[PDB]
RNA sequence: ACCUCGGAGCAGAACCCAACCUCCGAGCAGUACAUGCUAAGACUUCACCAGUCAAAGCGAACCUCAAUUGAUCCA
RNA sequence: AGAGUGUAGCUUAAAAGCACCCAACUUACACUUAGGAGAUUCAAUUGACGCUCUGA
């Protein structure tokens, strides 16, 4: 099974997109295209919204 | 390593053998036909 | 004055005019079918069983340039017909031709195996070097 | 309801219950060449192209195949991929054996044909070397279709055919800017006495080219005609006007088209001074137009549609208040 | 015992036949499988509905079908044809009526 | 017993067609993190709601899947 | 003795395309890449050098 995580931009912004991932892997991290940067930066999961 | 000249040999061994076998194959084949 | 009789709109005849300007259509359909025929000008490769054919062809299927090594001026001035040397040597023949014809980008469409041929990639870099461009600009809208 | 078919169905000959017998494409390269051989053929139904559409030379030849081949240093460069080719003398051979043939395929390519002589045809066998003398150091060819531009093309250029009567014709196609059916001549020298070319009739003195700035690129076709016998010929833009179809008309008995040579030239600085001094006009500025944008007929309830609708059919951006 | 295909029909097929006037955009067929495909100046979306690159009249012909060579079932199918043989299938084309544009005179330098 | 969604016959060929008719399935999974932003023109499950495809452009690089879902209000 | 006559294996090809072989990848084949040899029988459409058939 997996869940929804919110992946916060390690930017600064408050830019946040929301992923899905399996609930027994390892908090995510990403390159995500941050449009109030208009630039890829890293996002680090924060939080769990939902169980899909 | 190797050197030129031994390189030129092979490549010249490979020809030749290509003309031979070619050689043997087409009397093979007019055997076969006849 | 005379002279300065014009016409409200020009009429350009030269085939290649829109081509140049990067303005004509290039078909942009045929996603289910190989080779794309989105391109103007395109390098078609044919090695056959003892020669190479180096064409340049519209898309309208004109062949522009021809390049064979069945041509006495360039057959008789190598040792094989149908080797890599013979692919490099009539890539750079066709560079030459197409700058003095004014071509100057096409679009190679070659299958996964022949791109991996040591003998297309000499062909390309002839023509790299030679000075064509084996990439056509995009179309202006 | 089943039509018979108008002819042979494709698949057809071969399709025979010896499959496993009969032998099969293993390579996508085989089944592609004969596909394209098919797509090549005519066919009864609708298609793609319908709607878009001696022994002395052979042995001699053979000797030298025969010598390069025993040379052994060839075949060493051969075997360690190393070998090239001599250009410039590769050039030259195409030039005297098959140059002609190419040279007509890229006219019939550029059209030149189709609109110097209305669709006649003809192999330009003698080679014609054009050159536009650049500087006084260099010299920019004109081979075939390639690109000068009006400021290299600026002075009369060089030529160096090799022969033993001519006439050479400077013919711009598409230059026209009242007629789309008309050429400009920039040079006819008439009566030419062999290779030196200094010696000609000066019919009509050279004019640079002068393709005018956002029309597009303009083809420049130099007609050189083999005289049988010496006939006499018969800045002003209506004058410059020409028709080669016509002219050749006139002159064909005594004339046929034996070179060719042409290459293609944009707008330039020298052009505008040529509209400028040398015409004695205002130089005309053309500009690509493309048709406008298609909308469908505005409808008083645009439903499902977005916003952007009523943006879509409205004329001015900038606000309007009608009666107030 | 026997439940669903209650399903409603997806009302796909040919929206622009053989001499239909289409504008850039239109889409000419829907289609589940490939039924039609791409021809000239006809793209394909990602559920295989065919739509017009241009604007023209279309034009629906037969056409030898040569896949690409990463197609890997069809270079299969190829594989196993039998020499002589060549696939077939229908194209829809739109042959462009207006030209790309006209060099109109501008301004009179 | 069933109630929503999708595929195949009935419904052979543009579309559409019922049945407590015949059969299969779905209520995901996987990969990616530009799976971003915009925008002509079109399709549309016979209404609407909803659902689809997409040129060009900006910004970049140089989605698979038949269904695989649920409005408003309110939290 | 008479007839058909005649491009490397095939070509209502005009010095070409298919054929064909080894080297590597394959157990192997196949594909692909690298290479390989190859002919218009001889003299002026005509005659005579080679093959097939009809006889002894
Ligand atoms: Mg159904
Ligand atoms: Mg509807």
């Amino acid at each position: 099974k997996n869940i929804l995580v919110r992946m916060v931009s390690e930017a600064g912004t408050g830019f946040c997109f929301n992923t899905k991932r399996n609930r027994l892997r390892e908090k995510l991290t990403l390159l995500h295209y941050d449009p109030v940067v208009k630039q890829r930066v890293l996002f680090v999961e924060k939080k769990k919204i939902r169980s899909l | 390593e190797l050197t030129f000249e031994e390189t030129e040999r092979r490549a010249l061994l490979l020809k030749k053998w290509s003309l031979y076998k070619q050689q043997e194959r087409k009397m093979e084949r007019d055997t076969i036909r006849a | 004055v005379e002279n300065e009789a014009v016409a409200p709109e020009f009429t350009n005849r030269n085939p290649r005019n829109l081509e140049l300007l990067s303005v004509a259509r290039k078909e942009r359909g045929w996603r289910t079918v190989f080779p794309s025929r989105e391109f103007w000008h395109r390098l078609r490769v044919i090695r056959t069983q003892h020669h190479v054919e180096a064409l340049v062809e519209h898309q309208n299927g004109k062949v522009v340039v021809s390049a064979s090594t069945r041509e006495w001026a360039i057959k008789k001035h190598l040792y094989s017909t149908r080797n890599v040397v013979a692919c490099e040597s009539i890539g750079r023949v066709l560079a030459q031709r197409c700058l003095e014809a004014g071509i100057n980008f096409m679009v190679y469409q070659p299958t996964p195996w022949e791109a991996a041929s040591d003998s297309m990639k000499r062909l390309q870099s002839a023509m790299t070097e030679g000075g064509v461009v084996l990439r056509e600009p995009q179309r202006i809208y | 309801r089943r039509t018979p078919p108008l002819g042979p169905m494709p698949n057809s000959d071969i399709d025979l219950s010896n499959l496993e017998r009969l032998e099969k494409y293993r390579s996508f390269d085989r089944y592609r060449r004969r596909a394209e051989q098919e797509a090549q053929a005519p066919h009864w139904w609708r298609t793609y192209r319908e709607y878009f559409g001696r022994t002395q030379q052979l042995l001699e030849r053979k000797q030298a195949i025969q010598e390069l081949r025993a040379n052994v240093e060839e075949e060493r460069a051969a075997r360690l991929r190393t070998a090239s080719v001599p250009l410039d003398a590769v050039r030259a051979e195409w030039e005297r054996t098959c140059g002609p043939y190419h040279k007509q395929r890229l006219a019939e390519y550029y059209g030149l044909y189709r609109d110097l002589f209305h669709g006649a045809t003809f192999v330009p066998r003698v080679p014609l070397h054009v050159a536009y003398a650049v500087g006084e150091d260099d010299l920019m060819p004109v081979y075939c279709g390639n690109e000068v531009t009006p400021t290299e093309a600026a002075q009369a250029p060089e030529v160096t055919y090799e022969a033993e009567l001519w006439t050479l014709l400077l013919t711009s196609l598409d230059g026209h800017l009242l007629e789309p059916d008309a050429e400009y001549l920039h040079w006819l020298l008439t009566n030419i006495p062999g290779n030196r070319v200094a010696e000609g009739q000066v019919t009509c003195p050279y004019l640079p080219p002068f393709p005018a700035r956002g029309s597009g690129i303009h083809r420049l076709a130099f007609l050189l005609f083999k005289q049988d016998q010496p006939i006499d010929f018969s800045y002003q833009l209506a004058q410059r006007t020409f028709r080669t179809f016509d002219f050749y008309k006139k002159h064909q008995e005594t004339m046929t088209p034996a070179g060719l040579s042409f290459f293609q030239c944009r707008w330039d600085d020298s052009v505008t001074y040529i509209f400028h001094q040398l015409l004695d006009m205002r130089e005309p500025v053309f500009e690509f137009v493309r048709p406008p944008p298609y909308h469908p007929k505005q409808k008083r309830f645009p439903h499902r549609q977005p916003l952007r609708y009523l943006d879509r059919y409205r004329d001015s951006h900038e606000p309007t208040y009608g009666i107030y | 015992k026997n439940l669903g295909g209650k399903s409603s029909g997806r009302r796909q097929g040919i929206k622009k036949m053989e001499g239909h006037y289409v504008h850039a955009g239109n889409i000419i067929a829907t289609q589940r499988h490939f039924r039609w495909h791409p021809g000239a100046h006809v793209g394909v979306g990602k559920n295989k509905c065919l739509y017009a690159l241009e604007e023209g009249i279309v034009r629906y012909t037969k056409e030898v079908y040569v896949p690409h060579p990463r197609n890997t079932e069809a270079v299969d199918l190829i594989t196993r044809l039998p020499k002589g043989a060549v696939l077939y299938k229908t194209f829809v084309h739109v042959v462009p009526a207006k030209p790309e544009g006209t060099f109109k005179l501008v301004a009179m330098l």
